[PDB]
DNA sequence: CGCCGCGTCAGACTGCACACAATCTAAACCCTCCCCTTAGGGGAGGGTCAAGGC
RNA sequence: GCAG
DNA sequence: GCCTTGACCCTCCCCTAAGGGGAGGGTTTAGATTGTGTGCAGTCTGACGCGGCG
C-alpha cells in the first residue's frame, strides 16, 4: 500500500444498526500511523499507531 | 496398569519429591570438554549419568557396579535414559504466583480471594499493599492500601495491623482463609438474596471453594516457592554436525530463572535498598512468569531472534503442542508414500505396490522368512541379502505379501473410506496402483495425487485390514448408504454407449438365442452394438423362499443390452439393462445387486462392470473434435434480437421514463432471456441431431454426439458447461457480486475476446480463492463436530424407550424436497404404524424398516411414522442400537460397539467442502386443509383466520399431504375449509406491504379513549374521496394518550357492548401507532373486513448451526400460555406481560419498541408461540418447544444446506450431533439430591441420581435440559484430557488442576492419547473385560 | 516440451481421471529423457576424538 | 483364499468379534502347534482362521471349550 | 510403529521370529506430555 | 554488512531461482508479491485483497 | 441493570525444497591447580610359557 | 516457493 | 589328560628436578558522566465473556 491518506469505512459491519462508520489514515513511509475514525455517535476519535 | 488419570495442584512438598536435587547454578555444560557441570541446568548427579552404566569421572564404567553413586562425583551408575525421567527443582528466594492461576481467566486466585485482578495485580508488582490480618482496627481483610495510607496507618495502629506486597501478601492471603467457614457464609449469603447473576457469581465461588475442599489442594500452593525443573533430555542441548549447538528456549528460560533468583539471594544477603530487592523480585516473577506462559502477561520475551521463546505452556498447547503433534497423530514406521497410477486390471480388493517399496516396508518379515526357510544363517546376512536384492528375496518376498494386506491412505482424509485396506499386487514401476472404483471414495483423481501406505503388522491389525478395512468390505456409504464404490467417467460412459440404440444400425431386426449370439455377432461385424434386435433371455427371479426361478422369454433388446446381460448376476431382473444406462442408472444397478444378493455378487458385479465398461468405451472411440460443439445457427439471430431491445431500453432511459435502476434491472432480465434461448437453442439441436433413415424415411433420435453422449450419460460434464462450450457462456458477475449488464455472447468454440476474458477471470478467481479458504473453514467446522462426538458409541442393544421422532416427508411450501421413504429407510420405528384405516397394525412396533417395509410403507398412504432417534435414547453413555437404527455401511442393524460419533462427524464434514464461502397458488389437485384453525366468514362470503399459526395444507385423495404454505393472519381465503381444488387455484390472498386488524364480530365502530388530536392526525387525500386518521406514533404526540393507548370497540347502532362469542369480556382492538383508520365511528363493519392497515447460508450456516450461535435479530417467542398485556411504553424497552389462566400471572419483557410487535393484545398465546417475528433460536427453541423440536429445527436447517448442493447425509448424523449438544442440565429444584440449583451438571449424571433417589421413593432433582454448541460441549466433557487436547489447553488445565479433576478414560480421545485401545469397535470387548474384572 | 501426437480416445481403462497412456516409442526416442546433476558434499571434519 | 469376510460374518455375528476370534486362532496356528483344521492351500493363517470360522470349525465357543479340554489334559500331567 | 520404544525393538523381533503380536506400553510422547505438565507446577499422576 | 546480508539473504522478498527453464527463471524475475516485510500475511489476507 | 471496551480464543491435511544469524567493546595484578618437560625406575594387577609331576 |  | 610351579612378560599408573605454561578463579581500578530507545510495529476478523460504568 502507497504512503499517503487512506480514506475508507466500514459498511455498518459494527453495532447491528447498518451504520456505515468512516475513518481516514495516514500511512507513511516510515514512522507512526495516524487514525481519525467516527464512533457510531458520530465522534471524531483519533488512534496512534 | 492404570485406570485414570488424577490432575491437581503441586504441594512444595510434591515437587521436592519429584525432583533428584536442587539447581543452583546456570551452567549448563563446559564449553572445552562439553560434560555437563555441577549444580547446573544439565547436571550428572542431579539427572542421571550422561553414558549407559558410567560415571562422570570415569572411575566407574562397567555395569558389574550399577546403581552405585562415585563417591568422586556423586553420579549414579545407572541407565542414560533416566534423564528423561528425573526431575530438578528450583528453590525461589521468594514466592511467585502462578501466572496460570493468575491470569488465565476467571483468575482464580481472585475468584477464591474474592478480591479483582487489579487490586491483586497491583499489589503482587509492589504498587500497594494489603492488610491481610487488621485485628481490633478499622481495617478490613482485602483493603488494599497504597503507599501512603500504609505509610501513616502505620502510626495510628502501630504494628498491631499487618499489612504485606508482593506474592508473600498473596500467600499469606491464601494461606490465612478458611474455607468452609467462607463456603457456607457464602451460602447464607446465597439464600439471601434473589439478585440473578450476583446468586451466580456467589454459586461460581461456593463451587470454587467446596472443589479446593474436596480436593487436597490448599489455596497457597497457588503461589510458588519451589519451581520443578524438566528433565535435560526433553530440554536437549545438543551437538550438531558443524559443531555448533542447539538447545531449546527452555534453557534460556530457566537459566533466566535461576539468574535472577540467585541474584535475589545476594540482595537479601546484602540487605539492599528495598527499591533494589522489589524491583528483583518483580523481575524474577517476570522470569517464572515467562518460563511457565510466555507472553501471557505483557510482552513476551524474545531471545537472540527477536522471536518469542517457546515456554513450557507453549510444548502442550496448540496445533504445535504435544497434544495435537504428538499425541493424537504422529510419524508411524513402516509406512511409504508414492504417486498414484491407474492400473484398471486390478480386482477390488488389490492395490498395486511397487517391489521396490514393499521390499523396504516388509524389511523384519523378509528377514524373519530369509532365516526361517535357512537362506540365511545370521540376520546379517539376510540384511547383506536383502541390500544385494538377490533373486531369492523377490521369492521370499512374493511370500510374505501373499494374504498380507496393506492401508491405502490419501490426505485429507476426510472420512473413514480415506483409509482402506488392499492386497497388493507387487509391480515395477515406481507409482502405486489404485483400481479405479475406489478413487470416488479417496476423491483422487491421477493427475499428481500421491498415497500413503501403511502395513499392519501383527495378527490382528492384518484381521482388521481384512474383516473392517479391506475395500469389497467399504461398498457403501457411512453416510447415505448409496454405493460409494460405483463407476464413473469411462465406465458409465462405455456401458451407456452398448445400451443405447441406433435406428438403422446394421443387422436390426435379427431374431438372436441369447447374449452368446449377440456377443458372436457383434465380434463378428454382423450387428452394430446398437442395433435393436429380438433376443432370448433367461432370468431369475428370487423366490419368496429365497431360491432362483427361471423365465424365458423373446425380450426386444438392442446387441449392446444382450452382450451386458451376460456379466449381469441372477437374481435380477433384464429391464435392469434394458435402457440406456447413466451414472445414476448404474449405481442403482449396483445397489440393487447389493440389496437383493448381497455383497458377494456385488463385488465380482461391479468389477464386471468396470471391466467391460472400459472395454467397449474403448472400441467406440468416442472422441471429442471441434466439430461435436455445434453452435446453434439461430444463436446469431437471438443475440442481435437481444442487443436490439438493450438499445430501446437505453433510448428509453435517455427518455427519462425509467430510472438507472429499473433500466438496469429489465437489461439484465432480457440478456437473462436470450441465455436462456440460445442455451434452449443450442441444447436443442445438440440433443437430437442425429436425423437418420429407416426403410428411406427420415426419423430423429437421441444424438449420437460426443459432447453430448458425455453430458448425457453422467460421465462428465452438465449442460451448464455445454453451455459454455457451445451456447453464450452468460452474465458475469463482478467481484462485489453485483452483475455485468452485458453478458459474455461468446462461448469457448469461438474466442472470449480480451475484456470478455478479463471479465470471465474476475469471477474464475473468486471460485478459486473460495476454494482455498473454505478448505480451512470446513476442516476446522470437522474437527469440532468429532471432538464434540468422539465417545459416542453404540453401547446397547435397545433401551426400552418410547419417544421417538414423528418423520414426515419436508415439503418446503408446494413440493416435496424429501419422500418419507428417505427419512425413514433403516430406522427402526417407536410405535405400531398402522394404516390410515385404524387399528389395522400395518408394521409392528421395534422393526427395522428395510426396504421392504418402506415400499409397503409407500403402497399405503402412510404419511407420518413415529420413528427411534439417538436424542430420545434412554442409554447413559453411549446409545442402544436400536435408537440408533441401520449401519448405513453395512445394510443390517448397527453392531454393539461402533463409533457412530465420529461416523457422524465425518459425514457431516466431509462434504464441507462443496457448501458455500404473494398469494398463495396450489400446485395440482388435493382436498384442502388448515391447522391451527380459527376462522370466520367476511361480508363477501369467503373465509378469514383468527389466528397467526394458521397454516394450509392440501391432504391428497390417498391421505397423504402433498403441499404446505404458511398463511399470514387474517388473510382472506377465496376457497373455505376442506374443499377440492386444482392446479393454479389462489385459494389465500393478502398483501404484504401492510397488516390488517380483523374485525372481531359484526357490530359498529366506537373510540375507547381514541381521543381526536391526542392519539390521531386527521388526513384528508384526494384519491379516493375520503377523510381518515393515523394513530400517532411515540416521538409526536403530548403527554396523556401516548401513556393512556387507543382503541377501538364494537358497539352496536342501539348502544349496547357486543361481545366476542363464548367470553363475555369486553373485547377491544388496541391499536399501536403508525397504524392507517380509514373508518369512521358509526360504520356498520361485518366481522373479517379491514378496521386499520399498518405497514412493515453455506458452510457458516451449518458452523453456527452446530455452534448454536444466537441469531442478531431473535424471534421473541411466548414462554406460558396466556394473554398479552402492555406495561410501560415509550421508555425504549416496552415491557409485556402474559396471564395464564390458571398460572402466576406476571411474567415480564424487556422487548425494545423498534422491532415490530407481531401479536394483538386480545388474543391468548401459548408456549412456543412467535410474539414477534424473525430466526428463531434454538436455546428458546429448546427451553420452550422441548427435546424433540430443537432436534427437528437442527436437521431441518442442516439439511436445508446440505440439499441445496445435492449433497445426501442421513439425518442420524446431525441427530447425533444434537444428541452431544444436549448433554448437560441445570438443576432448578435441587429436591432429596447433592446437587445445588442453578448449577450445570452432566445430563445422564443427574438422570441417574434421579433414578437411584426415585428408586428408594425419595424425590428427585429437577432439571432444564441445556443446548450448547459444538465448542462449548467439547470442552464441557467431564474428561480434562479430551478437553484439554481439543482447544483451550490452558482454561482446561487450570479448572482441572484447582478441582482436582479425574479422567476416568473413557472415551477415545483420552484412549487414543495414553496409547490403548479404544472403547469403539475391537476394542470394545476387551474394555468390557476391563470393566467386568475390576468392577467385581 | 515435445510435439506429441495424441489420439483423444478412451483407452481400455488406462487413462482414467487424467491418467496418460505414453507409447514406447516415446521412451525408446528419448523424447522426454532429461538429465538431473546432484552435487553431493563429503566435509572432513575435526573432530574432538 | 480370501477376497470378502462376508460369509464369515454370518457365523459369528460381528465384525469385531470375528476379528477377535480369528485372531486368537491365527494366533494358535502361527505360534503353536496346532494345525488347521481345512486344507492349507498356501493361505497365511489369518485367512485359514477366515476359512475355518466360515465352516462353523471355529467360534468363541469351540475355541473355549478347546482351551480347556487340553488345559485340564495338560496341567493334569501330574507325576 | 511409533512411539514406544520398549515395544518397537520387542516388535522388529517379533516379526522376525515370525511372531507377528505387540507389546504395547506407553507412548513415550505421553511421558513426555506428563513430564511437561509436572514442570508447570501441577501434579498430574496416573492412578493405580 | 550484516543489514544488507540479512536482507539478501533472509527476506521473504530474497528467493532461491526457480531454474527449471528459461520460462520460470523470467517468470520469477517478473514476479509481484503482496507478501513481504512491509506487506500482508498470507493467512490473514483476506477475500478482497 | 444494560451497555461498551478489552482481552482471549480460534482459524484443513498430507507431502516435496529450502536451510541459522547476521551489531554490540577492559586491564593488570595475583592466586591455586593441573599437566608437561628426561630417560627410564618401581610396582600392582594380570596373563603366559615351557617344564614337570600326578 | 510448490504439489494434490 | 589334571594339575602345579617358578620364571617371565605386558600394560598402566605414578615418580623423578626445577620450574614452564596455561586454565580458571579472585581483586581493584578516585577528573567527571545521574531516566531504555528500535529511524520497532502498529495492519485479523468474529465470538464470547467479563467488568467498569453510567
Ligand atoms: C540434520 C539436518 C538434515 C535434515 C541438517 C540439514 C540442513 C542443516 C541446517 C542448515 O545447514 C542450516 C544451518 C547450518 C549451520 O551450520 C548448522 C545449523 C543449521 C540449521 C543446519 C542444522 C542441521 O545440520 C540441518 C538442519
Ligand atoms: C490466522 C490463521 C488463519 C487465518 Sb484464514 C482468513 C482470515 C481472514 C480473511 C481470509 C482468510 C480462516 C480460515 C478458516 C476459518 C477462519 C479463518 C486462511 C486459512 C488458510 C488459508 C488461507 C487463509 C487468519 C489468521
Ligand atoms: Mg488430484
Ligand atoms: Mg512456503
Ligand atoms: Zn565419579
Ligand atoms: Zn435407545
Amino acid at each position: 500500500r502507497s504512503p499517503g491518506v487512506f480514506f475508507d469505512s466500514d459498511k455498518g459491519k459494527t453495532h447491528s444498526s447498518g451504520k456505515v462508520l468512516y475513518n481516514a489514515r495516514i500511512i507513511p513511509y516510515r514512522g507512526s500511523w495516524l487514525d481519525f475514525e467516527f464512533d457510531p455517535k458520530d465522534n471524531l476519535f483519533v488512534r496512534i499507531d | 496398569e492404570f485406570d485414570a488419570i488424577k490432575i491437581a495442584l503441586a504441594s512444595p512438598d510434591m515437587i521436592r519429591s519429584w525432583s533428584f536435587g536442587e539447581v543452583k547454578k546456570p551452567e549448563t555444560i563446559n564449553y572445552r570438554t562439553f560434560k555437563p557441570e555441577r549444580d547446573g541446568l544439565f547436571c550428572a548427579r542431579i539427572f542421571g549419568p550422561v553414558k549407559d552404566y558410567e560415571c562422570l569421572c570415569g572411575k566407574y564404567k562397567r555395569l558389574k557396579h550399577r546403581g552405585v553413586i562415585c563417591e568422586k562425583c556423586g553420579v549414579e551408575v545407572t541407565q542414560t535414559k533416566v534423564r528423561r525421567e528425573r526431575m530438578g527443582h528450583i528453590e525461589l528466594a521468594s514466592p511467585t504466583a502462578h501466572i496460570w492461576f493468575l491470569k488465565s481467566l476467571p483468575s482464580r486466585i481472585g475468584l477464591l480471594l474474592d478480591m479483582p485482578l487489579r487490586d491483586i495485580e497491583r499489589v503482587l508488582y509492589f504498587e500497594s499493599y494489603v492488610v491481610i490480618e487488621g485485628g481490633m482496627t478499622n481495617l478490613e481483610r482485602q483493603q488494599i492500601l497504597t503507599e501512603e495510607q500504609y505509610l501513616d496507618a502505620l502510626e495510628e495502629f502501630g504494628d498491631e495491623f499487618d499489612a504485606k506486597m508482593g506474592a508473600e501478601a498473596i500467600q499469606a492471603l491464601l494461606k490465612s482463609m478458611d474455607l468452609e467457614q467462607e463456603c457456607e457464609q457464602l451460602r447464607e449469603e446465597l439464600n439471601e438474596t434473589n439478585s440473578e447473576t450476583k446468586r451466580k457469581k456467589l454459586t461460581k465461588r461456593i463451587k470454587l471453594l467446596e472443589a479446593f475442599v474436596q480436593s487436597g489442594n490448599k489455596p497457597e500452593w497457588m503461589i510458588l516457592t519451589v519451581l520443578p525443573v524438566l528433565p535435560p533430555d526433553l530440554r536437549p542441548l545438543v551437538p550438531l554436525d558443524g559443531g555448533r549447538f542447539a538447545t531449546s528456549d527452555l534453557n534460556d528460560l530457566y537459566r533466566r530463572v535461576i539468574n535472577r533468583n540467585n541474584r535475589l539471594k545476594r540482595l537479601l544477603d546484602l540487605a539492599a535498598p528495598d527499591i533494589i530487592v522489589r524491583n528483583e523480585k518483580r523481575m524474577l516473577q517476570e522470569a517464572v512468569d515467562a518460563l511457565l506462559d510466555n507472553g501471557r502477561r505483557g510482552r513476551a520475551i524474545t531471545g537472540s531472534n527477536k522471536r518469542p521463546l517457546k515456554s513450557l505452556a507453549d510444548m502442550i498447547k496448540g496445533k504445535q503442542g504435544r497434544f495435537r503433534q504428538n499425541l493424537l497423530g504422529k510419524r508411524v514406521d513402516y509406512s511409504g508414500r508414492s504417486v498414484i497410477t491407474v492400473g484398471p486390471y486390478l480386482r477390488l480388493h488389490q492395490c498395486g505396490l511397487p517391489k521396490k517399496m514393499a521390499l523396504e516396508l516388509f524389511k523384519p518379515f523378509i528377514y524373519g522368512k530369509l532365516e526361517l526357510r535357512g537362506l540365511a544363517t545370521t540376520i546379517k546376512a539376510a540384511k547383506k541379502m536383502v541390500e544385494r536384492e538377490e533373486a531369492v528375496v523377490w521369492d521370499i518376498l512374493d511370500e510374505v505379501i501373499r494374504e498380507h494386506p496393506v492401508l491405502l491412505n490419501r490426505a485429507p482424509t476426510l472420512h473413514r473410506l480415506g483409509i482402506q485396506a488392499f492386497e497388493p499386487v507387487l509391480i515395477e514401476g515406481k507409482a502405486i496402483q489404485l483400481h479405479p472404483l475406489v478413487c470416488a471414495a479417496y476423491n483422487a483423481d491421477f493427475d499428481g495425487d500421491q498415497m500413503a501406505v501403511h502395513v499392519p503388522l501383527t495378527l490382528e491389525a492384518q484381521l482388521e485390514a481384512r474383516a473392517l478395512m479391506m475395500s469389497t468390505n467399504n461398498i457403501l456409504s457411512p453416510a447415505n448408504g448409496e454405493p460409494i464404490i460405483v463407476p464413473s467417467q469411462d465406465v458409465v460412459l462405455g456401458l451407456y454407449y452398448m445400451t443405447r440404440d441406433c435406428v438403422n444400425a446394421k443387422g436390426e431386426g435379427m431374431v438372436l438365442t441369447g447374449p452368446k449370439e449377440a456377443e458372436r455377432l457383434y465380434r463378428s461385424g454382423l450387428a452394430s452394438l446398437h442395433a435393436r434386435v429380438k433376443v432370448r433371455i433367461t432370468e431369475y427371479e428370487k423366490d419368496a423362499n429365497g431360491e432362483l426361478v427361471a423365465k424365458t422369454s423373446l425380450k426386444d433388446t438392442t446387441v449392446g443390452r444382450a452382450i451386458l446381460w451376460m456379466i449381469v448376476p441372477k437374481g435380477l431382473p433384464y429391464s435392469i439393462v434394458n435402457q440406456a444406462l447413466g451414472k445414476k442408472a448404474i449405481s442403482k444397478m449396483l445397489n440393487t445387486c447389493y440389496r437383493i444378493l448381497g455383497l458377494k455378487p456385488t463385488v465380482i458385479f461391479a468389477d464386471q462392470i468396470m471391466y467391460t465398461g472400459f472395454a467397449y468405451a474403448a472400441r467406440s472411440g468416442a472422441s471429442v473434435g471441434i466439430d461435436d460443439m455445434v453452435i446453434p445457427e439461430k444463436k446469431h439471430e437471438i443475440i442481435s434480437e437481444a442487443e436490439a431491445e438493450v438499445a430501446e431500453i437505453q433510448e428509453q432511459f435517455q427518455s427519462g421514463l425509467v430510472t438507472a435502476g429499473e433500466r438496469y434491472n429489465k437489461v439484465i432480465d432480457i440478456w437473462a432471456a436470450a441465455n436462456d434461448r440460445v442455451s434452449k437453442a443450442m441444447m436443442d439441436n445438440l440433443q437430437t441431431e442425429t436425423v437418420i433413415n429407416r426403410d428411406g424415411q427420415e426419423e430423429k433420435q437421441v444424438s449420437f454426439n460426443s459432447i453430448y453422449m458425455m453430458a448425457d450419460s453422467g460421465a462428465r460434464g452438465s449442460a451448464a458447461q455445454i453451455r459454455q462450450l457451445a451456447g453464450m457462456r452468460g452474465l458475469m458477475a463482478k467481484p462485489d457480486g453485483s452483475i455485468i449488464e452485458t453478458p459474455i455472447t461468446a462461448n469457448f468454440r469461438e474466442g472470449l475476446n480480451v475484456l470478455q476474458y478479463f471479465i470471465s477471470t474476475h469471477g474464475a478467481r473468486k471460485g478459486l480463492a473460495d476454494t482455498a479458504l473454505k478448505t480451512a473453514n470446513s476442516g476446522y467446522l470437522t474437527r469440532r463436530l468429532v471432538d464434540v462426538a468422539q465417545d459416542l458409541v453404540v453401547t446397547e442393544d435397545d433401551c426400552g424407550t418410547h419417544e421417538g421422532i414423528m418423520m414426515t416427508p419436508v415439503i418446503e411450501g408446494g413440493d416435496v424436497k424429501e419422500p418419507l421413504r428417505d427419512r425413514v429407510l433403516g430406522r427402526v420405528t417407536a410405535e405400531d404404524v398402522l394404516k390410515p384405516g385404524t387399528a389395522d397394525i400395518l408394521v409392528p412396533r421395534n422393526t427395522l424398516l428395510h426396504e421392504q417395509w418402506c415400499d409397503l410403507l409407500e403402497e399405503n398412504s402412510v404419511d407420518a411414522v413415529k420413528v427411534r432417534s439417538v436424542v430420545s435414547c434412554d442409554t447413559d453413555f453411549g446409545v442402544c442400537a436400536h435408537c440408533y437404527g441401520r449401519d448405513l455401511a453395512r445394510g443390517h442393524i448397527i453392531n454393539k460397539g461402533e463409533a457412530i460419533g465420529v461416523i457422524a462427524a465425518q459425514s457431516i464434514g466431509e462434504p464441507g467442502t462443496q457448501l458455500t464461502m404473494s398469494s398463495i397458488q396450489v400446485k395440482n389437485k388435493g382436498s384442502i386443509k388448515l391447522s391451527n384453525v380459527k376462522s370466520v366468514v367476511n361480508s363477501s362470503g369467503k373465509l378469514v383466520i383468527t389466528s397467526r399459526n394458521t397454516e394450509l395444507k392440501l391432504i391428497d385423495e390417498f391421505g397423504r399431504t402433498k403441499e404446505s404454505y404458511k398463511v399470514p393472519y387474517g388473510a382472506v381465503l377465496a376457497k373455505g375449509d376442506g374443499e377440492q381444488v386444482a392446479g393454479g387455484e389462489t385459494v389465500a390472498n393478502w398483501d404484504p406491504h401492510t397488516m390488517p386488524v380483523i374485525t372481531e364480530v359484526s357490530g359498529f365502530v366506537r373510540f375507547t379513549d381514541m381521543i381526536d388530536g391526542q392519539t390521531i392526525t386527521r388526513q384528508t387525500d384526494e384519491l379516493t374521496g375520503l377523510s381518515s386518521l393515523v394513530v400517532l406514533d411515540s416521538a409526536e404526540r403530548t403527554a396523556g394518550g401516548k401513556d393512556l393507548r387507543p382503541a377501538l370497540k364494537i358497539v352496536d347502532a342501539q348502544g349496547n357492548d357486543v361481545l366476542i362469542p363464548g367470553t363475555d369480556m369486553p373485547a377491544q382492538y388496541f391499536l399501536p401507532g403508525k397504524a392507517i383508520v380509514q373508518l369512521e365511528d358509526g360504520v356498520q363493519i361485518s366481522s373479517g373486513d379491514t378496521l386499520a392497515r399498518i405497514p412493515q447460508g453455506g458452510l457458516p450456516r451449518v458452523a453456527d448451526l452446530f455452534e448454536a450461535r444466537r441469531p442478531k435479530e431473535p424471534a421473541i417467542l411466548a414462554e406460558i400460555s396466556g394473554i398479552v398485556s402492555f406495561g410501560k411504553e415509550t421508555k425504549g424497552k416496552r415491557r409485556l406481560v402474559i396471564t395464564p389462566v390458571d398460572g402466576s400471572d406476571p411474567y415480564e419483557e424487556m422487548i425494545p419498541k423498534w422491532r415490530q410487535l407481531n401479536v394483538f393484545e386480545g388474543e391468548r398465546v401459548e408456549r412456543g408461540d412467535v410474539i414477534s417475528d424473525g430466526p428463531e433460536a434454538p436455546h428458546d427453541i429448546l427451553r420452550l418447544r422441548g427435546v424433540h423440536a430443537v432436534t427437528r429445527y437442527i436437521v431441518n436447517e442442516v439439511q436445508d444446506v446440505y440439499r441445496l448442493q445435492g449433497v445426501k447425509i442421513n439425518d442420524k448424523h446431525i441427530e447425533v450431533i444434537v444428541r452431544q449438544m444436549l448433554r448437560k442440565a441445570t438443576i432448578v429444584n435441587a429436591g432429596s439430591s447433592d446437587f445445588l440449583e442453578g448449577e450445570q451438571v452432566e445430563y445422564s449424571r443427574v438422570k441417574i441420581a434421579n433414578r437411584e433417589l426415585e428408586a428408594n421413593g425419595k424425590v428427585g432433582a429437577t432439571y432444564s435440559r441445556d443446548l450448547l454448541g459444538i465448542t462449548k460441549a467439547s470442552l464441557a466433557t467431564e474428561s480434562f484430557i479430551s478437553a484439554a487436547s481439543f482447544q483451550e489447553t490452558t482454561r482446561v488445565l487450570t479448572e482441572a488442576a484447582v478441582a482436582g479433576k479425574r479422567d476416568e478414560l473413557r472415551g477415545l480421545k483420552e484412549n487414543v492419547i495414553v496409547g490403548r485401545l479404544i472403547p469403539a469397535g475391537t476394542g470394545y470387548a476387551y474394555h468390557q473385560d476391563r470393566m467386568r474384572r475390576r468392577a467385581a | 516440451g515435445q510435439n506429441m501426437r495424441v489420439a483423444f480416445m478412451p483407452w481400455n481403462g488406462y487413462n482414467f481421471e487424467d491418467s496418460i497412456l505414453v507409447s514406447e516409442r516415446v521412451v525408446q526416442e528419448d523424447r522426454f529423457t532429461t538429465i538431473h546433476i546432484q552435487e553431493l558434499a563429503c566435509v572432513s571434519r575435526d573432530t574432538k576424538l | 483364499a480370501r477376497v470378502t469376510v462376508q460369509d464369515a460374518v454370518e457365523k459369528i455375528g460381528n465384525r469385531f468379534d470375528l476379528v477377535l476370534v480369528a485372531a486368537r486362532r491365527a494366533r494358535q496356528m502361527q505360534v503353536g502347534g496346532k494345525d488347521p483344521l481345512v486344507p492349507e492351500e498356501n493361505d497365511k493363517t489369518t485367512v485359514i482362521a477366515l476359512r475355518e470360522i466360515e465352516e462353523g470349525l471355529i467360534n468363541n465357543q469351540i475355541l473355549d471349550v478347546r482351551e480347556r479340554q487340553e488345559q485340564q489334559e495338560q496341567e493334569a500331567a501330574e507325576l | 510403529k511409533s512411539d514406544d520404544v520398549n515395544g518397537r525393538t520387542k516388535m522388529y523381533k517379533n516379526i522376525v521370529d515370525g511372531n507377528h503380536q505387540m507389546e504395547p506400553g506407553m507412548p513415550e510422547s505421553f511421558n513426555v506430555l506428563l513430564k511437561e505438565i509436572r514442570s508447570l507446577g501441577i501434579n498430574i499422576e496416573l492412578e493405580d | 554488512s550484516a543489514a544488507v546480508k540479512e536482507f539478501f539473504g533472509s527476506s521473504q522478498l530474497s528467493q532461491f531461482m526457480d531454474q527449471n527453464n528459461p520460462l520460470s527463471e523470467i517468470t520469477h524475475k517478473r514476479r509481484i508479491s503482496a507478501l513481504g516485510p512491509g506487506g500482508l500475511t498470507r493467512e490473514r489476507a483476506g477475500f478482497e485483497v
